[PDB]
RNA sequence: GCGAGAGCUAACUUCCGUAGCCGAGAGGGAAACAACCCAGACCAUCAGCUAAGGUCCCUAAAUGAUCGCUCAGUGGUUAA
RNA sequence: GAUGUCGGCUCGUCGCAUCCUGGGGCUGAAGAAGGUCCCAAGGGUUGGGCUGUUCGCCCAUUAAAGCGGCACGCGAGCUG
RNA sequence: ACCGCUGAAAGCAUCUAAGCGGGAAGCCAGCCCCAAGAUGAGUUCUCCCACUGAAGGUAAGACUCCCGGAAGACC
């Protein structure tokens, strides 16, 4: 339920009660409530809001005209947070606590075309003993006549990365409130300067 | 030689399925669609009706609408058969039950598939083709 | 509505000049006799037998041979293959009777 | 052979289908059944009466009249079962009407009734579970059974009145 | 042919077996080729087809 | 298929006898299918009757009529 | 007028007559630890010495170190 | 699988013949990711309007081109 848009601004060592800790350090700016869709009229609950200010010579009328709906400076980013219902603007502050576990989802880091070695972990082959593939490739690939074919789904060099990926369950080590700063145990998903969300964990773990 | 008509007139009906047997409302509403009621004037064309099936959710079945009736699909990957939905689960969603049935009784062809866009399937009591007044069949033949 | 019952010749009911499978006897003025086995007049039918004593006319028009076929015939790895020519004779009658 | 009903003078009994209604003293109480078996007040007494003498007519008619039986008897007169503990320690009391047992488990069980039953502990070691659904008591009181079934070695465990508990060997 | 047919007598209540069958025990009543044609176009013929089908049922 | 040997009273096995089919046999049935069931294709017809096999919808034709039977999906896979 | 053979490696995926784990009945089941049968195929099923080996014997651990199928799975994927 | 409640065919007994509760790492859902070429092509917000003679100038808007990129073989 509970979430809000921020970047992610770097990750570095910090002491509490005398452990190192590392942290994300992620920030949280404010988030304008721009379009706020009920069941009753869009067929489902949730909430759009956006993050990163963008200048309106930039902007095209039409989203200027969403925007102008609301009442909000127009916003680079808008995301959908499916049953939170807030009121006002979305700040960092009011809605974490320091060690609420929460989820954060990002965007991973995109790698290229990774063959099966880096994509799926494959053994790859012996490099001596003579033997051309003498790493990196995948051996045998089906069974024969009464297969057939090649299994669908199969593991194969593809596009690594560049995927949308959820942590669960890291913890909230700080809430810097004034500057719209959080610290968070661990390793969010991403790169510098890259979108992520922060929400409420998703399991309820006991 | 033989006469063969236009292609002029589409006609709707609503087939109430509440408390028939599925499979003979089913060789019904499928001859309806097929066009078997009117002379079939010609096999080329579709001259069959729109049906609209209402409160697809309460039709009959008998023996076991449990334990027997295992409907199945199979999703393209190795261990993707186990997929067995089955049952009075299959009436959580009842529209494809009944819209099922229908479909393995329409021909395989270019047509058959056409022809299924003629099945108007609502679980409910009510419709909302008001618009295309369609008035009713009912229960047995002769 | 009227067309031969093309086991040789006997017909319901209207009037048209149409093929038929031949009638021996040629020229025109064949006038060759039907016997009614339908009949709607003023959209008022009588059918079997009870029409059948209804006459309908009809003179000989022309003999004809209709349009050409190849009876070809195949049968696999065997060198079975035969072709040969036909052609069906017919005779126009224009309807004329009651 | 099971005929004869004797209904007593508190008791109402309406007709429909062969799947009459009841109230009286603790109405509203109904059963469902069979409409091709007859389904009859004669009067006074009840009477249920088998159509056919085919093989399954007479087994729901035996099933009917004995569940006309126990419905309708349940209302004028009431149902209750006496449990009793046995085993060291082994205790069980009451909390609003959700019962407290704490018998050689870790944890405390709590046990909360369906409605309509009425839990109830006479002694610390005697718990009592009075109805009128006899189905409902019967599941209640066997859901309290399920606690420890008594074990083949000793006899530790939940029971009726004075189950003649089979005892096994041991050491 | 008997597609059409039967679809026509069934319009007037009879299948085609229970049809065909009685033009031809009204015997005389032989037309047989190509009733389809009748039973598509003229309906006021094809009806007092089926009732001459049907009175020879009887 | 029938009658036998060899074989395990196996085999779409092998070797004789006997009838029929395929071989060189199209057509309908048996879902598909040389051998099984019906039946031996001179050519044409937008005509009619039957055979085997069928008559809920794919799919031509009784959601046929009268007595029963099985509540197993037996039907739609063996036995002690 | 060519369907490359044992074994290894690499990838897997399937059956269940279940090696582990999950749930149950009986026990000559006190507890603990087991025996045996019934249900269950989600996931898991270790590293080494000897031998081309598959198997098997040993070492040292494991919850367990399952049995088979897929041209005795896989040489236009590798060895050899 | 198994365990039970009410209970007949048999005035007993029986988890079953109608019916009903419990019960697994398995089934369905819940967790994460893709997803309306779901041709059944879905919903919501916002914008440009009703021109000239199937076209052509244009609106909103895009693209081409440049400089780059924690995007990437090319796209
Ligand atoms: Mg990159
Ligand atoms: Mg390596
Ligand atoms: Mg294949
Ligand atoms: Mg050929
Ligand atoms: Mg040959
Ligand atoms: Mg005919
Ligand atoms: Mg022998
Ligand atoms: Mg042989
Ligand atoms: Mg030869
Ligand atoms: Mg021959
Ligand atoms: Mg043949
Ligand atoms: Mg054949
Ligand atoms: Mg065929
Ligand atoms: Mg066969
Ligand atoms: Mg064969
Ligand atoms: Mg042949
Ligand atoms: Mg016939
Ligand atoms: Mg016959
Ligand atoms: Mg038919
Ligand atoms: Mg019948
Ligand atoms: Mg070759
Ligand atoms: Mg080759
Ligand atoms: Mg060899
Ligand atoms: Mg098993
Ligand atoms: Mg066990
Ligand atoms: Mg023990
Ligand atoms: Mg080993
Ligand atoms: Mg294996
Ligand atoms: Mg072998
Ligand atoms: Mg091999
Ligand atoms: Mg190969
Ligand atoms: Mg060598
Ligand atoms: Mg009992
Ligand atoms: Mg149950
Ligand atoms: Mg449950
Ligand atoms: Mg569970
Ligand atoms: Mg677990
Ligand atoms: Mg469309
Ligand atoms: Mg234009
Ligand atoms: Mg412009």
């Amino acid at each position: 339920m509970k979430g809000i848009l921020g970047t992610k601004i770097g990750m570095t060592q910090i002491w509490k009660n005398d452990r190192a800790i590392p942290v994300t350090v992620v920030l949280a700016g404010p988030c304008p409530i721009v379009q706020r869709k009920t069941a009753q009229t869009d067929g489902y609950e949730a909430v759009q809001i956006g993050y990163a200010p963008k200048a309106e010579r930039k902007v095209n009328k039409p989203m200027q005209g969403h925007f102008a709906k609301a009442g909000v400076a127009p916003t680079r980013i808008l995301r959908e947070f499916r049953g939170f219902a807030p009121d006002g603007d979305s700040v960092n502050v009011d809605i974490f606590a320091e060690g609420e576990k929460i989820d954060a989802t990002g965007t991973s880091k995109g790698k290229g075309t990774q063959g099966v070695m880096k994509r799926w972990n494959f053994a790859g082959g012996p490099a001596s003993h003579g033997s051309k593939k003498w790493h990196r490739r995948p051996g045998s690939i089906g069974q024969r006549k009464t297969p057939g074919r090649v299994y669908k789904g199969k593991r194969m060099a593809g596009h690594m990365g560049m995927e949308r990926v959820t942590v669960q369950n890291l913890e909230v080590v700080e809430i810097r409130a004034g500057e719209n700063l959080i610290l968070v145990k661990g390793a969010i998903p991403g790169a510098n300067g890259g979108l992520v969300v922060l929400r409420s964990a998703a399991k309820a773990s006991a | 030689k033989t006469y063969i008509p236009k292609n002029d007139e589409q006609n709707w009906v609503v087939v109430d399925a509440s408390g028939v047997p599925l499979g003979r409302l089913a060789t019904l509403i499928a001859s309806r669609i097929r066009g078997k009621h009117r002379p079939d004037f010609t096999p080329n064309m579709i001259q069959g009706d729109f049906v609209v099936v209402i409160n697809a959710a309460q039709v009959a079945l008998t023996g076991k609408k449990l334990d027997d009736k295992v409907y199945t699909r199979y999703t393209g990957y190795q261990g993707g058969l186990k997929t067995e939905t089955a049952r009075e689960a299959l009436s959580k969603h009842p529209e494809r039950v009944i819209e099922h049935a229908v479909f393995g009784m329409l021909p395989k062809g270019r047509q058959g598939r056409a022809m299924h866009t003629r099945l108007k399937v609502y679980a409910g009591e009510t419709h909302p083709h008001s618009a295309q007044k369609p008035q009713v069949l009912k229960t047995q033949p002769l | 509505m009227f067309a031969i019952i093309q086991t040789g010749g006997k017909q319901y009911r209207v009037s048209e000049g149409d093929v038929i499978r031949v009638e021996s006897l040629q020229g025109e003025a064949g006038d060759k006799v039907e016997l009614k086995a339908l009949f709607v007049g003023g959209e008022q039918t009588v059918f079997g037998e009870d029409a059948g004593k209804y006459t309908v006319q009809a003179e000989v028009v022309e003999h004809g041979r209709g349009k050409k076929i190849y009876i070809r015939k195949y049968k696999s790895g065997v060198q079975y293959r035969r072709r040969t020519g036909h052609r069906q004779n017919f005779t126009a009658i224009k309807i004329l009777g009651i | 052979g099971k005929q004869p009903i004797a209904v007593p003078s508190g008791v109402t009994v309406n007709a429909q289908d062969g799947v009459f209604k009841v109230k009286g003293p603790k109405g509203e109480l109904t059963v469902p059944y069979n409409t091709e078996l007859t389904v009859r007040q004669d009067g006074d007494q009840l009477l249920v009466e088998r159509p056919s003498d085919a093989q399954k007519h007479r087994a729901l008619h035996g099933l009917t009249r004995t569940l006309v039986a126990n419905a309708v008897k349940g209302v004028s007169d009431g149902y209750t079962i006496n449990l009793e503990l046995r085993g060291v320690g082994f205790r069980a009391k009451l909390t609003g009407k959700a019962l407290e047992m704490n018998i050689g488990y870790s944890h405390p069980v709590i046990i909360e009734p369906p409605a309509g039953v009425t839990f109830a502990v006479p002694e610390p070691t005697r718990i009592d579970v009075s109805g009128i659904d006899k189905q409902l008591v019967g599941q209640v009181a066997a859901n309290v059974r399920k606690v420890r079934k008594p074990d083949a070695y000793h006899g530790k465990g939940v029971r009726f009145v004075g189950e003649q508990i089979a005892l096994k060997a041991g050491k | 042919w008997i597609q059409r047919i039967n679809a026509g007598a069934r319009l007037h209540g009879m299948n085609y077996s229970t049809f065909i069958n009685g033009l031809k025990r009204a015997n005389i009543d032989l037309n047989r080729k190509v009733l389809a044609d009748i039973a598509a176009r003229e309906p006021e013929a094809f009806k007092a087809l089926v009732d001459a089908s049907r009175n020879a049922r009887q």
